[PDB]
RNA sequence: GGAUAGUGGCCUACCAUGGUUUCAACGGGUAACGGGGAAUAAGGGUUCGAUUCCGGAGAGGGAGCCUGAGAAACGGCUACCACAUCCAAGGAAGGCAGCAGGCGCGCAAAUUACCCAAUCCUAAUUCAGGGAGGUAGUGACAAUAAAUAACGAUACAGGGUCUUGUAAUUGGAAUGAGUACAAUGUAAAUACCUUAACGAGGAACAAUUGGAGGGCAAGUCUGGUGCCAGCAGCCGCGGUAAUUCCAGCUCCAAUAGCGUAUAUUAAAGUUGUUGCAGUUAAAAAGCUCGUAGUUGAACUUUGGGCCCGGUUAACGGGGCCUUUCCUUCUGGCUAAACCAGGACUUUUACUUUGAAAAAAUUAGAGUGUUCAAAGCAGGCGUAUUGCUCGAAUAUAUUAGCAUGGAAUAAUAGAAUAGGACGUUUGGUUCUAUUUUGUUGGUUUCUAGGACCAUCGUAAUGAUUAAUAGGGACGGUCGGGGGCAUCAGUAUUCAAUUGUCAGAGGUGAAAUUCUUGGAUUUAUUGAAGACUAACUACUGCGAAAGCAUUUGCCAAGGACGUUUUCAUUAAUCAAGAACGAAAGUUAGGGGAUCGAAGAUGAUCAGAUACCGUCGUAGUCUUAACCAUAAACUAUGCCGACUAGGGAUCGGGUGGUGUUUUUUUAAUGACCCACUCGGCACCUUACGAGAAAUCAAAGUCUUUGGGUUCUGGGGGGAGUAUGGUCGCAAGGCUGAAACUUAAAGGAAUUGAGGUUUCCGUAGGUGAACCUGCGGAAGGAUCAUUA
């Protein structure tokens, strides 16, 4: 079930049993790469890149067509962010609820949810520093988080 | 399931959990606390010896009953003061005051056998000679 | 979480055989599950199974035939020295002439009679009768 | 550097600031010397090991030293402490935890005996010595074998002409317990083995211990004793909380042995890894996070053909090919590629085989010690000069060592290529087994490493995307949370007008306001709290908990998705956030209710124990406390197993319905599904002691992962210590002793009556009251 709640939903997406090239596609094999990178210079995080490619240009998923996923392509062109997607978004959410708790002290529900969010941040940063994607400590903190998000 | 670790590297938890739960026993606690070596009426030994301090007349009911009275005795070694059970009538005139009796247990691990409460020991020897054979007129009691 | 896929597979087989179906479905599938089912099948405890191949992990549809009393897994996989294998048989088999306990030895996954015939041992895996 | 036989913080001088620990360091207890081993035998365990062997330490307690190869020696010395001996008073001398022995202690343990004959040891040494050791004495610790009787004849009862039991019936045959010449034995004796002689008729030469309501075997036995306002009256019957109160007969179990006390082991699955229980019997933390710990999805050489090839057509073994046996070196067939030959786990775990492992002990082979417990002996002969088999064998569950295997479980490799491979070449950096006679130095070639770059050689290097997880996005949804704001009538109070004798309150009364008009009716205002009906076996939140309108703020679950990372996860000692009500410290405001208090009447009965006024409190701010029947009395995660219809949220489909004013999106309803919830009714396929339970099932056919808790009832959540709190108190938490029960689930036979939980106050106490919570409390009628 959910890591920090009692919910037990299974709503996800179901990849087809096909590791090649839908027959109706016949667009290109290389044009999608510069499509990806020119979306990436606009300031698009690869979840947005993937949903744009599957909503406007008919790319079913980038890995089956290009051969490489979107992290791999952006790192191949040297556009990798200094922290990954989900860690950045988790820090942003913690910063926003920290600002909200600063201006409203008596929100104990917000306090509890901040506790859960920061524990999630700690677990995910520890994973990234186990594989040494991050520097060996990188030390998530309180004030330098708000300094980090922007 | 079952609430205990079933891992192949999970023996230290099972060991210490058994240690604490074993501490919540009865025989284990009275064995490893030295309870027979601090607060037993005896020293934790089998028999003991004592002199007769008085002879208390406990009775089951009104005097239209059976006579079951016995002595109160302090120990020789520890100096503790207990009460014993002399056997049935005809042996009550055998025991005297300051009579050097040898005592054993009664037979329920510190609980009272029969319907006599407050006693835990039965007289095995009186005057340092016997008690059963002195009943069966097979040997007499020496004087002092 | 799914700490053991073999345990859930053997539990599903037990529930289907006790309830009375003739085909059962097992998700996920594993090499160790496949070899356990092959060892159970070679003695005729189950019928015939096939491996549905989705790209992710695979499923197994087993065709039972009755004549299966009880299959189980032993967890954790204890290290079994050879001179103790027979103890395990006397621990959890109905009689000395039928019933098989499954070992994962370095010669593969086999029953205990083949384990002593080849004079090798390993870890324990489960049992069937 | 010193010292040591020698390493070494062993010590010294100098310099750094280190070292161990929740994988339990350190401190404390031990009625703790360790091991071989002992008891308990289904396994696994549990308890013991002072004590015949091995190792350590000690000689009344610290301390020191000589001699010597070896001692911090005590049947050596010196001094100190504690005991203590001799005397002529000046002095001297001591060490049984060696062998005997005695005192003391206690429930608790023997001769001040003989000898070096055996086993071994010491010395100058075959010869001496040995309380080491052997021999006897005491000795029911423990163990072996088996005495206390056997055979007839006569008479009865039988089975019925041949077999049993009974008898104050009878007859002779055998013997050892003893006594003892002798011989043996022994260092000499004792005792054993052998034996001339003596030794059996029942109170012989006599067997005991415990029991006879059940466990548990054997009394529908007998008599006597102490008691009765029961019947009769001096003979008695019956009864006795006489727990038989006691004797005799009889029987039972074992037997030279039987009972008792204590400790321990089993049967005991009441310590539970095998192998328990936690809704109601003891027991699931109030809730969630979270570190250590324990645990964690799937995937990488599979299959086939060929022979040879061991044991009973079958099982087991090895080599070749199938893109495949990969790595590191000396010498030959050769023209980087073969053979004879040295070894290998990236790094482990796991398992097989081997070693090296003290005897005794355990299991076990042989062997007539007269059997046996034992012992390691013995056996056969020409028994007149001899011969010969034995003294095996197995196990040791950890660590270290060698080895076969490569399933299972890890761990590392190429992502900025800093990657692998080369008869592709230049330069740097070092060393030469050599030859120029040996050596030192100078150079070249050559030989072997390491490096800097250039050309290649190649399928050039990245596993799915878990009905695991987090993240993104879209549209929702909710009485989820904070701040602001709005409303509603009610209550109380105040003002204005009306009108007259009561109004309040209970079972009945009384205090109480009132002819300055009470109560009531009408208009208006103010204060503070609370959100009826709608309200559901409906919703949300981690739990406590949350109900008027709108806005702002941040969050959230379910759904949808051909989005994105690829194990990031499960559960969690430490540690942390929140935690109803009551309660504490300061400010605010205090409408209502109202602990405490002030007063009325107390009327057998309050069964109907109240009434009025009313502080604290109730609300709020800023801090504390941390508990409830904090309840689903049911940890959390994962899987599978049975039918039915409702219902909340989302999504999909319907030549369905309905509202547009045109039957176009949309909103509502209906139908069919699907994912996620809160529940509901039937059933046992299963489980249970039962009530009952879709989990309390998949459990004697017992093992998916993990956290906490329980061990018969009181003592007692008490005492003590620690910690936290301003306090009340919270967490942690006994023991002595006492009890044979206690409890759960169902069916059958003078007065106040709900039972509790947390918290505060008063009180003759169990009681009474305030606030919040629970049912462990008995759902008819109508409709749908």
């Amino acid at each position: 079930g959910r890591m920090h709640s009692a919910g037990k939903g299974i709503s996800s997406s179901a990849i087809p049993y096909s590791r090649n090239a839908p027959a109706w596609f016949k667009l290109s094999s290389e044009s999608v790469i510069e499509q990806i990178v020119k979306y990436a210079r606009k300031g698009l995080t690869p979840s947005q890149i993937g949903v744009l490619l599957r909503d406007a240009h008919g790319v079913t998923q980038a890995r089956v067509i290009t051969g490489n996923k979107i992290m791999r392509i952006l790192k191949s062109n040297g556009l990798a962010p200094e922290i990954p997607e989900d860690l950045y978004y988790l820090i942003k959410k913690a910063v926003s609820v920290r600002k909200h708790l600063e201006r409203n002290r008596k929100d104990k529900d917000a306090k509890f949810r901040l506790i859960l969010i920061e524990s999630r941040i700690h677990r995910l940063a520890r994973y990234y520093r186990t594989v040494a994607v991050l520097p060996p400590n990188w030390k998530y903190e309180s004030a330098t988080a708000s300094a980090l998000v922007n | 399931g079952k609430g205990k670790p079933r891992g192949l590297n999970s023996a230290r938890k099972l060991r210490v959990h058994r240690r604490n739960n074993r501490w919540a026993e009865n025989n284990y606690k009275k064995r490893l606390l030295g309870t027979a070596f601090k607060s037993s009426p005896f020293g934790g030994s089998s028999h003991a010896k004592g002199i007769v301090l008085e002879k208390l007349g406990i009775e089951s009911k009104q005097p239209n009953s059976a006579i079951r009275k016995c002595v109160r005795v302090q120990l020789i070694k520890n100096g503790k003061k207990v009460t014993a059970f002399v056997p049935n009538d005809g042996c009550l005139n055998f025991v005297d005051e300051n009579d050097e009796v040898l005592l054993a247990g009664f037979g329920r691990k510190g609980k009272a056998k029969g319907d006599i409460p407050g006693v835990r020991f039965k007289v095995v020897k009186v005057s340092g000679v016997s008690l059963l054979a002195l009943w069966k007129e097979k040997k007499e009691k020496p004087r002092s | 979480t799914r700490s053991s896929v073999l345990a859930d597979a053997l539990n599903a087989i037990n529930n289907a055989e006790k309830t009375g179906k003739r085909q059962v479905l097992i998700r996920p599938s594993s090499k160790v599950i496949i070899k356990f089912l092959q060892v159970m099948q070679k003695h005729g405890y189950i019928g015939e199974f096939e491996y549905i191949d989705d790209h992710r992990s695979g499923k197994i549809v087993v065709q039972l035939n009755g004549r299966l009393n009880k299959c189980g897994v032993i967890s954790p996989r204890f290290n079994v020295k050879i001179g103790d294998i027979e103890k395990w048989t006397a621990n959890l088999l109905p009689a000395r002439q039928f019933g098989y306990v499954i070992l994962t030895t370095s010669a593969g996954i086999m029953d205990h009679e083949e384990a002593r015939r080849k004079h090798v041992s390993g870890k324990i895996l489960g049992f069937v009768y």
